[PDB]
């Protein structure tokens, strides 16, 4: 539903913090992170 | 005591309240007012960007004027034994009277001129 033409700035940060504050996006589109897991696991 | 307030008034000032069953998104609006005779840039920060959404994310407030910021808190598995770990933070700094770029105000802003304040997330059940 919601969104903008340019958003989601700020990256590569790493510091000591009581809770870790983030730059609070307008809406969530990509939860957690991407990874190598595909069509089940192993069977290589 | 070493805690102090920013130029912007907040509403609620103390904590963000989330009332509703957490089976769906909760919407909580925060009112920010400017007491000053100057323009001011505002920014919002949160403890989890994949569990909390802030429609504007940022902006500027005029002298004597107010902006309403909608927070959308995402559904989760609540536990009555678990404690709230989540917080909000609002950062503010004075804007010049003749700019078209809000990001440049944050790049000219200094760590000694930057104001902020912090708030917790509260969770309440409908009980009906």
């Amino acid at each position: 539903p919601l969104g903008s033409d340019h958003w989601g700035k700020g990256d590569m940060s790493d510091e000591d913090d009581e809770n870790e504050f983030f730059d609070a996006p307008e809406i969530i589109t990509m939860p957690e992170n991407l990874g190598h897991k595909r069509t089940g696991s192993h069977h290589h | 005591g070493s805690d102090h307030e920013q130029i912007l008034v907040l509403d609620p000032p103390t904590d963000l309240k989330f009332k509703g069953p957490f089976t769906d998104v909760v919407t909580t609006n925060l009112k920010l007012r400017n007491p000053s005779d100057r323009k001011v840039c505002f920014k919002v920060k949160t403890t989890a960007p994949r569990r909390y959404c802030v429609r504007p994310n940022s902006g500027i407030i005029d002298p004597g004027s107010t902006v309403t910021v909608s927070v959308m808190l995402q559904p989760f598995d609540y536990d009555p034994n678990e404690k709230s770990k989540h917080k909000f933070m609002v950062q503010t700094i004075f804007a010049p009277p003749n700019t078209s770029d809000m990001e440049a105000v944050w790049k000219e802003a200094k760590p000694d001129e930057l104001m902020d304040s912090k708030l917790r997330c509260v969770f309440e059940m409908p009980n009906e």
